[PDB]
């Protein structure tokens, strides 16, 4: 029982994560790119961090 | 500087151009009361002023103002022209007589090939078949004379304009005699037709006249094909095409469609466009059960009639305020047109004859009524609404789409890379899923749940693929145009149509743009870039400099944008094509099919529905926004119609078009998907949606997306109740799945439409290709409508035109399955371009024709022919390789591919010459009292040696002959001019390449010089491994344009040096047969070549080697299956040969299916071991640079210099050093590269000249020839393509039934062993010139691929 | 206590998955003055079926929008997927002439 | 375990407060970028040590 | 164990609370709640370079 109800809490709290993620991805769109906010919402990635390093050298 | 105008429609009939010209000429809105009727008359174009100022038109205008002539619409005069039956004793007798001659001549030319084929198969006109066909085609029917006369008159108005405009510029043809009653003022800037007896005038464009000429040509072709085919089928029912049309019905069809376009003006094409639909129903009524066809039929009648009602609405709304106001018939207002329609459609169903062949071929109808004058501003207004509309999604609908996409990516990774993609988020999954991460396995669709798809949508990936760091110039360069930057968009409109404040604003805005921004074309855009560097695209996608970029526009003309964003668009499509489409290979058991058209489907997409799946590809490539570029950038730009004559109204002192107020043909806030752009992203999102629907509805969706047609297939295992039938169950499943499809598409911003979607039980019209019960119903006639004099050429090149006539005309054989109908139609249109239209060349008036006449005198004396007429029958039969006129070698009637073109050309010449020499092609070559074949072969093998640049030439065409023994082609002719214009390009990447081009082909020639046996295909591989292969792909492209010299000159004029180069090329190519075949005792060989025990493939070997002096050339030479195999129809004591058997039980197997599996002739694969490492770490332009270097490891391992060879060749290209690189090379288990090398220059497959379905009727046994080819050559690789023997036998099965009206029970192919030789892998002696190998790499370094770097090799493992 | 304390957490997990399985998002688009873009607008279902009805969010084919956001089948949608398709009055004329 | 469940509930009742402020309408926002960006950076400098 | 599941929840429940701050801070504003998502990203980049050139 206990250690099996947390399985349900886990499986549902994962679905909440999927919801709220797809909502961040879709909510960072034409008007975020316009305002220079999309990268703060989807987060920096490899090819841009590589450039920041090469600048660090 | 000369201007050569189009001879065919290559472009669009502009509504705006016709409206501007006619509105200026007649001082009132001509077609539409828009802004391209106002600015046209306030500030007219000089080209329009010149047309109006003519004395002819100044009188028609005056008549019109006095009311004596009624202004009409170009479709009215299309109807008048097309039903032009004007006759005399000097026009219907001088057109009947010319047609009778053309037909007789084409049959007489075809006779020699027919003789050759019947002689080989063993079955002025020698063949009684074409002797019977001649007594039938003696009198052309009046319907055919009608279109032949009309086409001749229209065409030789066009020729008279084209030649006269080449000769002097500004020419306006004023012609009132060619067509009786009509009066043309024709010009490349307009066509004014006046009909006196009716008192009517139309103004139109040069493209609309081209379209009229195309209609007359197309109807002439339909009638020609049909009436050749009906005569053939009166002789043998299996000798002509599959269709059986009656041509009085067909001409009535033409006239009633013309009447429809006469009542309905331009709008009438709406109705004609629904013809497809109607034909579809007639097919469905044969193939479907009641409910499917009843539903399609009802929706189709609704579609046609809503098209008609919309047509009337738009016609009366458009024509109300124009000069055309009282040109609307009373049959439109009072609804009588419905009868005309009823009679049109009722004729179509009569042309179809409830026969699926007629119906499928009847699709040529959709192309035979011309083209509409498409309104550019209105087509944008129809799209503004669908793209500004707000969309409402359930957050759960977006999560499920994202998750179903992420599931495809996880599934594809596990299937390819044996792994899950590296997750940035593993803490997001539950235990049931996080246990799928560690085991690197995935649940199937059956175990998958919609909660699973919601939870997957939270996963974020780490980069798995990498951006190519250096631009691929082969993907960013093409012949098409480029939108200016935003501030220069007003340069896309004539200076007269723009207000003064815009003219003298754009004269100052050019002083602050680079010559590349002002370029106006892609090629010019890059060639003029003096600050170009290979890493500028890559830096943009990483810095995201394409966001909020004030140079962004979309210009509709087909959409286009400045180069800096077109770059990103192409890169984003390319990364999906390379890295991501691997995961999406689609790019009672109640079954069903649902067909949807996704043409508008891009319009409904938004950022919220596109970039939730496109954001997963951003993470995989480690980039931000590359795949999301569209919906993040285009909402902030203005979409404008930038067609020349359709300018926008610009308010005073507005220079920026972001400040130009919206109007017709110019708007803002376009959310949702300019089409074409991101077409690949939307395809894989659509397939993800299909996978989500399959989950929601519990059926097994198979899918197939190709362009704008998505062909879903659905299955759902059920067990049906009592009284419910399979058909009822399938219909119910279709209706249920259709409901679900609709709901789920609507869930994401997409509202399907009953018109564009439909349901079938069996996969109809999947590829615009009616397959029914496995049998194939072609639209062959549709492919051949525009076969004519100067098609598909540049500068009216006589040889390319012949090539395209011949290529297009075997669609009547490969798909139509008529050898002889393809032959006769080919010869009609070949004889016409050689004997009739050659003296009319626009640039070379009769030069080419005088050359043909002297080439024919030569042929007459060489073969001692009795006439110069019988010398043209021969010129048009012998191959184009020897400077002849035959574009289709006789081998292509039996198999489509060969490794050795020279052997096929020589065998063709032998077979053709047999007609005059009466050799028997079944019997062995023999001595005969006349030596014309001996003389031909001797002149072929005996000739002066003049090898030059042997190796650089065998590299870029491993089948080149050399010693001026074959006709040159435009690429070679224009290469030295392309590089001399490129040497002056401001962009140094092309400048330095072109400056070193001659030296690099000098040393690229030295590299492989000293390798004693020559393998031209290995030479090809060496060539492709080097950066010159890519350097001269850009040259080969630029040398296909017209006016190579002016590429950087900003004109559409062809330079006179280009004219002269093309003229010399053509005249040399025509006269080649005189040099290849000299009369002078065949080069003092008073003893002619002997034919006893001769092998043609050894002769071809010798000719190719001699042509270069090369002691040995290995690889290329291969026998001819046509020559090699002797055809038998019974099994005698010999018991040898391939056996082709008919497995059907019915004598005629055309348009049937059989038990056998289809014969795709696939090459036995290249057996290799792929090593273990991380493929995805290398860009695709690194992965095939390894497979090339590995192929060279394979082919040239035996050269004395190999260690240095692949050391310098591996460091130069890859950057690794041949021991770090040997690790990645696939290791070939195949001993023989001669047999197994796969390279650009070698056929990948060996199909028959037979539609695939028909191969399924015959069973082939190669067993008896493996017994003979084994006990003689053991198990060594021999030199005769195995596939092509089977292809030959399969096609032979068809061709025999064509000419006999019976399929043979079996045919045995017995080879000529003489023709078969050992092909074993040589040992390559000699070194490679390693200092020359580095010269190529160094002088062509700018086209080198990306180096496998150091942070990229350690993680290859 | 650990079957009660655990149950109060399982009730906030059904109303966070009720408020999230209910949200509707309006795609970003031009403003009503149509001078600029307005962000993607997220809101509860019912509060989104009144903003369409009020024409506060400019949308064409608003009735189809309300009907589809509600788990409901409209008339045009029922027309387009019906087992039998009905001929329009002029397509009955055409069909009579073809017979 | 009681403390763990209490802490889970106290955060699930604070998710709702934000999840209501969302359907009505930076330091914490900009600490999740820097952290993940730093993690992928330090994962990039694992490949730079093998070279 | 129930501590390997009561610790997966707190880290799964802190993802949710970080994806709710992004949405609420983007939506809330603008022009003073978004200008500060850009200045603070200038800070992110220019302080990421400072932690890296010293390692
Ligand atoms: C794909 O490019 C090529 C392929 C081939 C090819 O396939 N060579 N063929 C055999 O090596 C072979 C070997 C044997 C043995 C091993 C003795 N039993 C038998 C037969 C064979 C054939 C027909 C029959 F009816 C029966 C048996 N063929 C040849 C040349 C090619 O292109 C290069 C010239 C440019």
């Amino acid at each position: 029982n206990i250690t099996a109800r947390l399985d349900r809490i886990d499986e549902k709290l994962s679905e909440i994560l999927g919801m709220l993620h797809t909502l961040v991805v879709a909510s960072a769109g034409p008007t975020s790119a316009r305002d220079g906010i999309r990268d703060a919402m989807i987060g920096l990635r490899e090819e841009m961090i590589e450039k920041i390093r090469t600048e660090a050298l | 500087n000369v201007y050569l105008t189009d001879s065919y429609l290559k472009g669009v009939i502009s509504f705006s151009e016709c409206n501007a010209l006619g509105s200026y000429i007649f001082n009132g809105p001509y077609l539409k009361n828009d802004y391209t009727n106002l600015i046209s008359r306030q500030n007219p174009l000089i080209e329009h002023m010149n047309l109006k100022k003519l004395n002819i038109t100044q009188s028609l205008i005056s008549k019109y103002h006095k009311g004596e002539i009624k202004l009409e619409e170009p479709t009215y005069f299309q109807s008048l022209l097309m039903t032009y039956k004007s006759m005399t004793s000097s026009e219907q007798i001088a057109t009947t007589n010319l047609l009778k001659k053309i037909i007789r001549r084409a049959i007489e030319i075809s006779d020699v090939k027919v003789y050759a084929i019947l002689n080989k198969l063993g079955l002025t006109i020698k063949t009684t078949l074409l002797k019977k066909l001649m007594c039938s085609m003696q009198h052309p029917p009046s319907w055919l004379i009608h279109w032949f006369n009309l086409y001749t008159k229209l065409n030789n108005i066009l020729t008279q304009y084209r030649s006269n405009e080449v000769k002097n510029h500004g020419f306006t043809l004023i012609d009132n005699q060619t067509l009786s009653g009509f009066q043309f003022i024709l010009n490349q800037y307009g066509c004014i037709v006046y009909h006196k007896e009716l008192k009517r005038i139309t103004v139109t464009t040069y493209n609309q006249f081209l379209t009229w000429k195309d209609i007359s040509l197309s109807r002439l072709n339909v009638c020609l094909i049909t009436w050749i085919s009906n005569c053939l089928n009166t002789l043998n029912k299996s000798l002509g095409l599959r269709c059986g049309f009656n041509n009085v019905i067909l001409t009535q069809l033409f006239l009633y469609g013309d009447c429809i376009l006469k009542l309905f003006h331009n709008e009438g094409f709406y109705i004609i466009k629904e013809v497809e639909g109607f034909i579809m129903s007639l097919i469905l009524n044969i193939t479907e059960e009641d409910q499917f066809r009843k539903r399609f039929y009802n929706s189709m009648l609704n579609n046609i009639t809503d098209a008609a009602n919309k047509a009337q609405k738009n016609l009366l709304s458009r024509v109300c305020h124009t000069l055309l106001d009282k040109t609307v018939s009373d049959n439109i207002i009072n609804g009588r047109w419905i009868i005309l329609l009823s009679k049109f459609l009722k004729l179509i169903k009569l042309a179809g004859d409830n026969n699926l062949n007629n119906l499928s071929e009847l699709y040529f109808l959709f192309r035979i009524f011309g083209h509409p004058m498409v309104d550019e501003r209105q087509a944008m207004d129809a799209v503004k609404i669908n793209c500004n509309e707000t969309k409402f999604y359930l957050l759960s609908s977006l999560s499920m789409l994202r998750g179903a996409f992420i599931y495809r990516i996880i599934k594809g990774f596990v299937n390819n890379y044996n792994r899950w993609p590296t997750l940035r988020n593993a803490i997001v999954l539950p235990l049931r899923w996080l246990t799928y991460y560690k085991l690197n396995t995935y649940p199937s669709l059956l175990e998958l749940t919609e909660r699973d798809l919601i939870v997957l949508s939270g996963l974020r990936f780490y980069r798995e693929f990498r951006l190519p760091k250096k631009v691929d110039l082969e993907m960013i360069i093409n012949d098409k145009a480029i939108s200016p930057p935003k501030n220069l968009i007003w340069t896309s409109f004539p200076r007269n149509y723009m207000p003064s404040h815009i003219q003298n604003y754009i004269e100052h805005e050019k002083l602050k743009f680079s010559e590349s921004d002002k370029s106006r074309r892609v090629l010019e855009y890059y060639l003029r870039d003096n600050k170009f560097n290979e890493c500028d695209l890559y830096n943009c996608v990483v810095n995201q400099s394409y966001l909020n970029n004030p140079n962004h526009v979309v210009s509709l003309t087909f959409a286009m944008q400045p180069g800096m964003f077109r770059q990103v668009q192409i890169l984003a499509e390319k990364m999906i094509a390379e890295n991501i489409l691997q995961f999406f290979p689609e790019s009672y058991i109640s079954k069903c099919s649902i067909i949807t058209d996704l043409s508008k489907f891009n319009q409904a997409f938004r950022y919220e529905t596109s970039c939730i799946c496109s954001d997963v590809l951003d993470e995989l490539h480690g980039v931000q926004s590359l795949f999301s570029w569209l919906h993040l950038t285009i909402p902030h730009v203005t979409i404008i119609c930038t067609y020349r004559h359709a300018p926008p109204y610009i308010g005073d002192h507005i220079v920026d078009l972001n400040n130009v107020d919206e109007q017709s043909g110019l708007y803002r806030y376009h959310m949702g998907g300019i089409e074409g752009w991101c077409q690949k992203l939307w395809t894989i999102e659509a397939i993800s949606l299909l996978d989500l629907i399959s989950l929601k509805g519990k059926f097994s969706i198979t899918a197939l997306i190709n362009g704008d047609n998505q062909s879903i297939d659905i299955s759902k295992p059920i067990r049906l109740m009592e009284g419910q039938t399979h058909a009822q169950a399938d219909y119910l499943l279709a209706l249920n799945s259709l409901k679900l499809l609709y709901k789920e598409y609507a869930g994401i911003g997409h509202k399907l439409k009953g018109t564009e979607t439909y349901i079938s039980r069996d996969m109809q019209f999947m590829s615009k290709t009616i397959q029914h019960n496995g049998v194939y119903y072609p639209a062959s006639i549709k492919k051949v409508l525009r076969v004519g004099p100067w098609i598909n050429t540049i500068l009216d090149d006589f040889k390319v035109s012949l090539e395209s006539i011949g290529s297009l005309t075997q669609e009547l054989e490969y798909r139509g399955e008529s050898l002889l109908c393809s032959l006769i139609f080919r010869n009609v249109w070949l004889y016409n371009q050689i004997a009739l239209q050659l003296k009319n060349h626009a640039l070379c008036n009769n030069k080419l024709y005088l050359d043909i006449l002297k080439v024919l005198k030569h042929l007459k004396t060489f073969f001692n022919l009795d006439n110069i007429d019988t010398a043209l029958t021969l010129y048009m039969n012998l191959p184009m390789l020897f400077g002849g006129g035959d574009p289709n070698l006789l081998y292509r009637s039996f198999y489509r591919r060969t490794p050795d073109f020279l052997t096929e050309a020589i065998v063709h010449s032998v077979f053709i010459l047999s007609y005059y020499t009466n050799h028997d092609l079944k019997d062995k070559l023999q001595d005969l009292s006349d030596d014309r074949l001996n003389k031909f072969l001797t002149c072929i093998i005996t000739f002066d040696k003049n090898p030059n640049a042997e190796f650089v030439t065998l590299m870029r065409d491993p089948q080149a002959l050399g010693s001026e023994r074959q006709a040159k082609i435009t690429s070679e002719i224009n290469r030295l001019a392309v590089t001399e214009v490129l040497s002056t390009a401001p962009n140094k990447i092309f400048s330095k390449s072109a400056q070193h081009y001659t030296t690099t082909e000098i040393d690229l020639n030295d590299i492989m010089q000293n390798i004693e046996p020559t393998y031209p295909h290995g030479l090809r591989v060496v060539y492709e491994s080097l950066p010159f292969y890519k350097a001269e792909k850009i040259v080969n492209l630029i040398s296909g344009t017209k006016s190579i010299t002016n590429i950087l000159e900003k004109t559409s004029a062809i330079d006179l040096t280009d004219i002269d180069r093309a003229t010399e090329m053509m005249r040399k190519n025509i006269t080649l047969l005189i040099r290849i075949l000299p009369l002078d005792c065949n080069r003092d060989k008073r003893e002619i070549l002997s034919m006893e025990n001769l092998s043609i493939t050894e002769l071809s070997k010798y000719v190719r080697e001699r042509s270069w002096s090369l002691s040995n050339i290995v690889g290329v030479t291969s026998p001819s299956i046509m020559y090699t195999m002797d055809i038998k129809y019974t099994t005698s004591t010999i018991s040898s040969g391939i056996i082709i058997e008919k497995y059907n039980v019915n004598s005629l197997t055309r348009g049937e299916r059989g038990p056998t599996k289809p014969w795709v002739g696939s090459s036995t694969q290249e057996k290799k071991t792929m090593p273990v490492y991380n493929r995805q770490v290398l860009t695709k332009k690194q992965r095939d640079q390894i497979d090339l270097l590995a192929k060279l490891d394979w082919v040239y391992a035996s050269i004395d210099n190999k260690d240095e060879f692949m050391e310098e060749l591996s460091i130069g290209t890859l950057g690794l050093t041949y021991e770090k690189a040997k690790k990645l090379f696939p290791q070939y288990l195949s001993v023989n590269y001669l047999h197994r090398l796969t390279v650009s220059s070698r056929p990948c497959e060996f199909p028959a000249s037979i539609p695939a379905y028909r191969t399924t009727n015959y069973h082939f046994d190669t067993s008896p020839i493996n017994r003979i080819l084994t006990e003689k050559y053991g198990d060594e690789d021999i030199d005769i393509v195995f596939q092509n023997c089977i292809s030959f036998g399969l096609s032979l099965m068809s061709v025999v039934e064509q000419f006999t009206n019976v399929c043979p029970n079996r045919i045995i192919l017995i080879p000529k062993l003489n023709e078969i030789h050992l092909m074993k892998p040589p040992i390559f002696t000699g070194d490679v010139d390693i200092h020359k190998l580095k010269q190529v790499i160094q002088k062509q370094h700018m086209f080198l691929p990306d180096k496998i770097s150091l942070t990229q090799y350690v993680e290859l493992f």
